[PDB]
């Protein structure tokens, strides 16, 4: 997630965003945030809390 | 994104899920519940007598 | 659908492949050969046959 008040997204969205990845295959959820900085697919697999 | 299409229009996400979720059935409990206030009864609650 | 061996999409898909429509908020489900010709946003409703 974004780290408060600095945005620095840590953990795998990180690497992506980082230029340290390429592709991340992983139980990762759709959510807003996530769009503004990295692409998704169409969603493979649907669940819910 | 063309990928991701091809392989849930062959099945094969319905494939490795039920592949990886359960064909590894080991607990099977399988406790679901019946609201069916009709069910008879078995001989295992009455052999005692 | 498209027409044999004239590729003629009929229907709504040709409303949005020949120019003809602008946009199509519809119950249209998202296949492998729909994405070759227009776009698909991320689902919003989850079904099944
Ligand atoms: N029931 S589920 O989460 O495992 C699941 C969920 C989805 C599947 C396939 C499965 Cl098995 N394919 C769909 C896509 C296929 C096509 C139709 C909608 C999308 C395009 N995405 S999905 O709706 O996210
Ligand atoms: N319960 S439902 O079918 O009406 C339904 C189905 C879907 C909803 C929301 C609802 Cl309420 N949003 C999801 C989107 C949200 C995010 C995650 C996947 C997509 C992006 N698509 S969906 O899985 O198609």
């Amino acid at each position: 997630a974004r780290d408060a008040d600095t945005k620095i997204w840590n953990g795998m969205v990180g690497e992506l965003v980082y230029g340290k990845a390429d592709i991340a295959i992983a139980p990762l959820t759709i959510t807003l945030v996530r769009e503004e900085v990295i692409d998704f697919s169409k969603p493979f697999m649907s669940l819910g809390i | 994104n063309l990928a991701v299409l091809k392989l849930s229009e062959q099945g094969v996400l319905d494939k490795l899920k039920n592949k990886w979720w359960y064909d590894k059935g080991e607990c099977g409990a399988k406790d679901s519940g019946s609201k069916e206030k009709t069910s008879a009864l078995s001989l295992s609650n009455v052999a005692g007598v």
